[PDB]
């Protein structure tokens, strides 16, 4: 049972990609909700349009708002659900700084503290692990 | 009856008439008159006797409002006993059929820690004891909790009497309305009953629950009471980096500045802290978390930095969200910030772009190219991009558009030298429609130093120097300035020679060269051209000259410390700036003492006379700002009585009707005439009442601004320091010595004090104490110290102008 | 008290009307009320407003003001509650908040004061309340018994029993193949308090004569709570529990200082008890304490107020002071003393008369083991 509500959702594979009623997106691996990014306004997802390269989005308006699904931090994430912390790890080159800690922070939670630590850009963050 | 001390023969006759409004009213009339606080125990044979037994519960309850704000006090119709007039047939009040006189009654008389109605009370229990209301049963836990508080912390109250005695506040727990009056001292047994009652709450019940025994291993259970608890738990469990995103605290947080954009301000505070947590240099001051709300993927839609651009203001909101709104630009992005200053700026700064941004003041105008181009002086990044938007500065072509423009830019060639050859060309050209100063004076330094990148320089110059405008500075600007960089490698009409011809000219010279110049006579009366004139060794070239000089910057010119900077954005500075930061013979003799640290006024009361003087009384009185704090007390004065009596002594007070002068000191004794007699003791200055403040430089600068403190003397015995006489006295003028207004060296090295207080006087008071203490080989008048002092109205100036000198007493009877 | 007064005020420079609801605040409430409500509490259009540390509530009327003052605090919630309340009784009594009608219910709108707050707490109140006022291995097979129990006594000087309690189970550890059938067979029990568990797998057999209780063991140690009293239960140490110690005391007037002496009994002396510690309270004007006893380590703690005497095993024994009193007050009454023991047997007296198991050959006992401990255990 996923922490945020689910105010319209999407399915890109088996990984749920949803919005939320706190306006937050997020995405559900594991049984765990991680968010993928922040929306600003209120917004339903259209669907997945592999053409555009983007998830179209729509206000109160019958026109278009488009973003693009952050995979690689979700890639990141659902490998590391998986217990495929070395495979979230080959990621982390192109997840950057503050990503790369957080991402630890999942591959933390979801168990192994040194892998985290060699991904985490923090040193605090590699300290405490 | 609002308040009128002299009313109760009138309130007598009315307390008993006959008509029981009238009685009512004249009871009332009573208790209006002892709220305020004013006569009352005339009354009280007639008071009590209508009401005393009566059911009838108005009259009972006006007898049993004045039971609990004077009762000990009246005794006319009361006397002393233990079942007084307040209560003996108010046992019939308490056991009435009527809920409303019993727990009246009931509630009254428990009130009290009388020990004269403690028996009275006990039993009180019982008109409450029966609940016919959720005021019944509250009634009866805080009455029960009142006795155990009234002498009776042990078996008197503590069990029950039929159902209460201090066990409504374990039966309150388990009914259908709670409270509890049990916060402490009371029943274990009760407090443990509360925490099941937690679960099976009455709201209002809840929140006297809540302050005896709180935090939950819940989310909550229900209700206001609990839910207020409950965010203080929370902070609790995730202390860490402020609450950040704050939880239940957010409702009573907006009413706590309703007056109204400081609510938005604030707002707005926390919402960029709250963004993200950067570096935390010099402004880029972000806290509470690192990833909350990011920043910056190039996938997030709208993305985050839509509100980031509303931190980024003009006023594009109001002034005081404004001023908070800068800072937090800066706070959330730059390099420190330079970066986003260096963006903000460019917005801000005057152009040809938009002409809701140029203005035609030019100290603005000025002012926002020195913010803008403090930003390249700070960090490198920002010379590449202000040199050019400087450029679009000047193309408003405005006499003083182009003026306030090349007046700073010339500066950052100084810090930025043969960086900014490219601007020389644009530069020159607004300064032929020309009326002002500023632009000759800005236009021939860039012209000036920049020779070798041009070659213009006779055709620019020499349609100004034969055009008008004003000029007195820009003698002095053009004088150090125009031959400089590289010998001979211009050439129009004119090359780099024909221009130190003309810069020699300019400055004090006379010379055909640029169809003259417009002006000779130089600016100030210190600069003078001579100095320059000496100068360009080297005919205008990089070696030991004008171009030098052009070509290097005074001092340390780094960052935004104000060396080659203005330190922000101009507009935001101008609040800060704002913001000060402030933080019948008598015979006396007299003499202070103090013993464990009180300050006691000890007097001795001599009658050297036969005759009588009995009646003696002696009073210590509050003049003013000065006060006794116990007068002394003896009655003595008698027939050769010699006696030491002692009056405490204060300072600070509020002032009195009275006479204002030393210390008044009073002794009565036998006259008719003169019963009253005022006599001395020693003495005490009209200085005490001033009273003691400090100043910052700001709100010291501010006030020497706000009002003149030319009035100077010279104090002797100055000749210390301001630490050591200058201080103390001081202080007894309540006054106190602060920050400096000096400049020290080896030729400078006055002590300079700020001094501040805020009089009771209606004035404030200020000074600066300078002492002349040599640091030269010739001294105003060696040691000794000149007081340069004012005050509002300079009416307490004089006050800090003597008081300063010197200043002892002492006696030793 | 945390609220100081309840308070009608008019901004004419006087409290209209006010309530001390205790002699505190006569002629202070008028200068409070007079200042402070002048200036808007000296406020901003906000209900909160702290000014000359006394926190201020308030609402505008007309020139008037009503007001609520405090100084400490209990809940945010309850400060304006009260007000409020108020706010609903204060327009019943005067049309709204003006000085003269103020004036002339001053009974009613300070009866009311009284009322809704009593002594500073917030009480409730309502226009019609207002109203009634103003009226395979079976080599290996072994089984262990561990009978683990407390007992709790509280006792007079007199040896009166008092009364007791004693808290027990007994665990069964067995190794044991093959399934076999267990009969247990204890001492008959009674108990004056009350509680018995049996673990499942218990039976219960009717007898002519005698108990019996018959169970298949769980393998590995597990609660047996039997049927019978059950191998799981709060047995009354009244009945018929041995209390390990009974002391005695006799303390004794010295005279300015006190001598104590406690005796201390155990059973029958073969058997020894642990852990022992007999805690003698001693009076606050203490002076210093000197004490002898035979056996164990005897220290006298202030702070405490007690001695404490340790024995590490004891057959029995006893322990004696003096003790020097200043003497302040009359005789102070004695608390009761307390002890802590170990004894290797339980006196809830349960006996394991026979475990026969069956469904093979003799297991083998190989050990019963009794661990008795102190639970409160308190005499005067």
């Amino acid at each position: 049972e996923i922490q945020e509500i689910v105010k319209t959702g999407l399915w890109v594979g088996d990984c749920f990609i949803y919005t939320s009623s706190v306006n937050r997106l997020n995405y559900y691996v594991g049984g765990e909700i991680v968010t993928i990014a922040h929306l600003d306004r209120t917004m339903y997802l259209l669907g997945y349009i592999p053409k555009d390269n983007r998830l179209y989005l729509g206000d109160k308006e019958l026109n278009i708002v488009s973003y693009s699904l952050l995979v690689s931090v979700l890639e990141y994430q659902t490998a590391v659900m998986r217990r495929d912390f070395s495979m979230a790890d080959k990621v982390l080159p192109t997840i950057p700084k503050e990503q790369r800690t957080r991402v630890a922070h999942f591959l933390e939670k979801q168990g192994f503290k040194q892998q985290a630590l060699t991904v985490s850009t923090d040193p605090e963050h590699r300290f405490e692990l | 009856m609002d308040s009128e001390p002299p009313s109760e023969i009138s309130l007598k006759n009315d307390l008993e008439k006959g008509d029981v409004k009238s009685k009512t009213e004249a009871l009332k009339k009573v208790i209006i008159m002892i709220l305020n606080g004013e006569k009352l125990p005339g009354l009280l044979m007639t008071i009590i006797r209508f009401v005393l037994p009566l059911q009838d519960h108005t009259i009972k309850k006006l007898l049993l409002v004045f039971w609990e704000i004077v009762p000990k006090t009246t005794p006319d119709g009361r006397l002393l006993h233990e079942m007084i007039l307040v209560c003996d047939a108010y046992r019939k009040d308490l056991q009435h059929p009527n809920e409303f006189i019993r727990g009246s009654t009931l509630r009254f008389l428990c009130k009290l820690k009388e020990a004269e109605l403690l028996e009275p009370l006990m039993p009180a229990i019982r008109a409450c004891l029966e609940h016919r209301h959720s005021y019944v049963r509250r009634n009866a836990v805080l009455a029960i909790y009142t006795i155990y508080r009234n002498f009776e912390h042990l078996i008197p109250d503590a069990p029950e009497l039929i159902h209460d005695f201090l066990v409504n506040e374990k039966d309150a727990s388990c009914k259908r309305n709670a409270f509890m009056m049990l916060i402490h001292a009371d029943q274990d047994r009760a407090l443990d009953y509360l925490s099941t009652c937690i679960d099976q709450v009455q709201t209002f019940g809840d929140i006297l629950q809540l302050v005896i025994v709180e935090l939950i291993y819940k989310v909550c259970h229900a209700n206001p009471s609990e839910r207020a608890r409950f965010i203080r738990c929370i902070y609790n469990l995730l202390q860490s980096s402020s609450p950040a995103v704050k939880y239940e605290a957010a409702g009573t947080l907006v009413t706590l500045s309703s007056a109204p954009t400081a609510i938005k301000a604030a707002a707005q505070c926390y919402i960029d802290l709250i963004i993200k947590e950067s570096d935390n240099n010099v402004k880029l001051i972000v806290l509470d978390r690192l990833v909350e709300l990011k920043e910056h993927p190039a996938h997030e839609r709208v993305l985050q930095d839509l509100v980031m651009d509303i931190l980024r203001v003009l006023s594009t909101p109001d002034l005081e969200v404004r001023k908070k709104t800068l800072q937090l630009a800066l706070d959330l992005v730059s390099s420190r910030n330079v970066e986003e200053l260096v963006i903000v700026l460019k917005k801000e700064v005057i152009k040809t772009n938009n002409v809701s941004e140029h203005e035609d003041t030019d100290k603005y105008r000025q002012l926002l190219v020195r913010t803008l181009h403090s930003c390249s002086v700070r960090f490198p990044d920002m010379a590449a991009n202000v040199i050019p938007v400087l450029m679009e500065f000047l193309s408003d072509s405005n006499e003083a558009a182009a003026a306030d423009v090349l007046e700073f830019v010339r500066e950052a060639i100084q810090r930025f030298d043969n960086l900014r050859m490219l601007i020389v060309e644009k530069m020159l050209e607004v300064f032929h429609a020309i009326k002002s100063v500023k632009i000759y004076r800005g236009a021939l330094w860039i012209l000036g130093e920049y020779c070798s990148t041009k070659e213009d320089i006779q055709s620019v110059m020499t349609e100004v120097r034969r055009s008008l405008g004003e000029i007195p500075i820009v003698e002095s600007e053009i004088k150090k300035e125009a031959g400089e960089l590289k010998p001979e490698e211009e050439i129009t009409v004119g090359p780099v020679q024909k221009l130190v011809t003309e810069m020699g000219t300019y400055a004090t010279q006379s010379a055909l060269s640029s169809s003259r110049p417009t002006k000779k006579e130089e600016d100030r009366p210190p600069l003078r051209g001579f100095l320059l004139d000496g100068d360009f060794f080297v005919a205008a070239s990089l070696a030991t000259t004008l171009t030098k000089i052009a070509l290097r910057y005074v001092a340390l010119v780094q960052e935004k410390k104000k060396q080659n900077s203005f330190v922000a954005e101009a507009m935001l500075l101008m609040a800060t700036i704002l913001h000060l930061g402030k933080s019948d013979p008598v015979y006396a003799e007299a003499y202070v003492h103090v013993n464990q640290y009180d300050i006691v006024l000890d007097v001795l009361v001599v009658n050297q006379t036969s005759d009588t003087l009995q009646n003696c009384t002696l009073e210590l009185a509050t003049l003013g700002d000065l006060k006794l704090v116990e007068k002394p007390s003896p009655l003595t004065l008698a027939p050769h009585d010699f006696a030491n009596i002692k009056a405490n002594v204060k300072v600070a007070s509020t002032e009195n009707g009275i006479i204002f002068g030393n210390i008044v000191y009073d002794v009565s004794g036998a006259a008719s005439d003169r019963n009253c007699v005022v006599l001395s003791d020693i003495h005490i200055d009209i200085m005490d009442y001033i009273q003691p403040a400090t100043c910052t430089d700001a709100e010291f600068r501010q006030m020497w601004a706000e009002f003149e403190w030319e009035n100077k003397v010279t104090v002797n015995t100055n000749m210390t320091d301001l630490n050591d006489y200058l201080q103390h006295i001081l202080k007894s003028t309540n006054m106190k010595c602060l920050t400096p207004e000096k400049a020290l060296s080896g030729y400078c090295g006055f002590m300079a004090a700020n001094l501040y207080a805020r009089s009771i006087f209606g004035e404030d008071a200020l000074a600066n104490v300078s002492i002349e203490k040599p640091v030269h080989q010739g001294p105003d008048a060696a040691v000794t110290g000149h007081i340069r002092i004012r005050a509002k109205s300079q009416g307490m100036a004089l006050s800090l102008g003597d008081k300063i000198n010197l200043s002892q007493k002492k006696t030793s009877l | 008290m945390v609220l100081l007064a309840a308070a009608v005020c008019t901004k004419a420079g006087k409290a209209i009307v006010s309530r001390q609801f205790v002699e505190m605040t006569r002629t202070r409430i008028e200068g409070l009320l007079a200042a402070f409500p002048k200036l808007m509490n000296t406020g901003k259009q906000h209900t909160f407003v702290e000014t000359e540390s006394v926190r201020y509530v308030y609402q505008p009327m007309e020139k008037l003001y009503m007001v609520l003052i405090t100084t400490k605090n209990s809940n945010i919630l309850e400060d304006l509650e009260t007000l409020r309340l108020f706010s609903r009784v204060i327009p019943e009594y005067c049309r709204a908040l003006e000085e003269n009608e103020i004036s002339e219910h001053c009974f009613d709108l300070i009866f009311a004061f009284d009322e809704i707050v009593a002594l500073g707490y917030r009480e409730n109140v309502n226009l019609a309340q207002i109203r009634t006022f103003t009226e395979p291995p079976i080599n290996m097979e072994s089984v262990h018994m561990k009978i683990e129990e407390k007992i709790t006594l509280t006792c007079g000087r007199d040896g009166g029993l008092q009364n007791m309690e004693l808290h027990g189970m007994i665990m069964l550890r067995i190794s044991d193949d093959k399934f076999g059938r267990i009969r247990l067979h204890v001492e008959n029990e009674d108990k004056k308090g009350v509680q018995l568990q049996t673990h499942p797998n218990v039976d219960k057999k009717l007898f002519t004569a005698e108990s019996l209780i018959g169970l298949k063991n769980p393998e590995k140690s597990f609660p047996v709570n039997s049927d019978v009293g059950v191998l799981k239960w709060r047995l009354q140490t009244t009945e018929e529990s041995f209390i390990p110690l009974t002391i005695n005391c006799w303390p004794s007037e010295s005279g300015n200082g006190c001598d104590v002496n406690i005796e201390y009994e155990l059973q029958e002396d073969n058997l020894e008890l642990n852990d022992v510690v007999i805690t003698i309270p001693l009076p606050s004007g203490v002076g210093a304490p000197v004490i002898g006893e035979i056996d164990g380590e005897y220290r006298h703690d202030s702070r405490r107020n007690t001695l404490e005497w340790c024995l590490p095993v004891i057959d029995a024994k006893n322990k004696s002071g003096s003790l020097e009193f200043s003497i302040p007050g009359q005789p102070n009454d004695f608390f009761p003393v307390q002890v802590s023991f170990i004894s290797k047997k339980n006196y809830c007296n349960i006996q394991v008369t026979k475990v026969t198991q069956v469904d093979g050959n003799s297991p083998v006992r190989f050990s019963t083991e009794t661990t008795f401990l102190v639970d409160k255990y308190e005499i005067l």
